[PDB]
């Protein structure tokens, strides 16, 4: 690893300053350095991982999207052909994401979920494994796709069956992970009833458990609650 | 369908 | 280079591709490798490449000063001491874009402009010559600096000559030449009274000649004239 | 100072 002669805390503060200068792919490179050095991630530390992937496949999937319409449309009843270019540059950018999803499942797979013992990191973990299964089944063609899809589901229910035994209803972690998980059933395996209710129960339950939280747990846990209102309102 | 918002 | 392989057209239509996915690293060796067959480019070409490069550059520019600033304040006193990271990833930062800067250069010298007989090709390589000399100036420290600085000069001043004799007063080139020399003089060469009489000139000649244009030439050199007029905005 | 605006 390139990153073997950097000390473990050298690379956590590289990946804060990356963080400020919007250097996603660096922060990513320092947080895999990281990792790798074989010490389990406090909460801060787990978020900087996620935040350095989440946006370097944000843009890749971002740009998946672009030239996928691009390519459905070359492939419409009188478009004129243009050749192999745009399959072959669908497929490099398609390549490149797999590859960061492989990477990052690679992470969660040597070692850090089975090494999380304490409900918030093996929860924050299984959520990860079931995002990027999920980004991999967003490109997948086939029933290839059908075990990928199983994958992300598989993780999203472990993730949940632990939520909801050892957290309260209102945690961030446990909203993020049903909001995802919603998208999931929405997006990928074609069961938006699914994804609805979901939705609808975690938000009810997530409002009825408010009261017993700080102003700024309150803030938190709210922003979540948005994005599933925002949702059940695209999708109803 | 696919403009559903995941965790940020 | 790894672009070798691929037809001259292909990587035109790829790197048209990658503009509009927003990925402007491909974008850019996409265009390097059009650049390696050996051919002049044309006007939309010319383009691309500014455009792929333009981008680049950017997002490392608008890193190191975000890196340069932290840097400094470490430096203040009271500031409590950090070790070497922020140093070190700021001069990681800065030699990566010394080496775009080194890349785009190489091209103009191999063999953009000596093959450019035409005034629109000429001052354009010209220009972006300068451009690139001054990133390296932004970053340069000592008398280095100097040479560096001397290097910008004196590409802006063959690009202004030849524009001032070849072209209209509203070219779109020639005015982005002179907004782009302008900010030399007051960024870098420390000279803001050039720098304000160059864009006033520039301001009063273009306006003196838009009765001569169309309506869509017209909207093109207006858009820089007003960059020209916001820059005098903020320096009076 | 270094606000300026290059060509676009
Ligand atoms: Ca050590
Ligand atoms: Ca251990
Ligand atoms: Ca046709
Ligand atoms: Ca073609
Ligand atoms: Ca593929
Ligand atoms: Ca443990
Ligand atoms: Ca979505
Ligand atoms: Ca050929
Ligand atoms: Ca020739
Ligand atoms: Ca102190
Ligand atoms: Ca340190
Ligand atoms: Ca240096
Ligand atoms: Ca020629
Ligand atoms: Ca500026
Ligand atoms: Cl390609
Ligand atoms: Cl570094």
């Amino acid at each position: 690893g390139a990153m073997g002669s950097m000390e473990r805390a050298s690379l956590i503060q590289k990946a804060k300053l990356a963080e400020q200068a919007e250097r996603y792919e660096d922060m990513a490179a320092f947080m895999k350095g990281a990792v790798e050095k074989g010490e389990e991630l406090s909460c801060e530390e787990r978020n900087l991982l996620s935040v350095a992937y989440k946006n370097v496949v944000g843009g890749q999937r971002a740009a998946w999207r672009v030239l996928s319409s691009i390519e459905q449309k070359s492939n419409e009843e009188g478009s004129e052909e243009k050749g192999p270019e745009v399959r072959e540059y669908r497929e490099k950018v398609e390549t490149e994401l797999q590859g960061v999803c492989d990477t990052v499942l690679g992470l969660l797979d040597s070692h850090l979920i089975k090494e999380a013992g304490d409900a918030e990191s093996r929860v924050f973990y299984l959520k990860m494994k079931g995002d990027y299964y999920r980004y991999l089944a967003e490109v997948a063609t086939g029933d290839d796709k059908k075990r990928i899809i199983d994958s992300a589901r598989s993780a999203y229910q472990e993730a949940m069956d632990i939520s909801k035994k050892e957290m309260p209803p209102t945690n961030p972690i446990r909203l993020g992970l049903a909001l995802n998980f919603s998208v999931f059933h929405y997006e990928i395996a074609n069961s938006p009833e699914e994804a609805i209710s979901l939705a609808k129960t975690t938000f009810d339950e997530a409002m009825a458990d408010l009261h017993t939280l700080s102003e700024d747990s309150y803030k938190d846990s709210t922003l979540i609650m948005q994005l599933l209102r925002d949702n059940l309102t695209l999708w109803t | 369908d696919r403009s559903g918002y995941s965790s940020p």
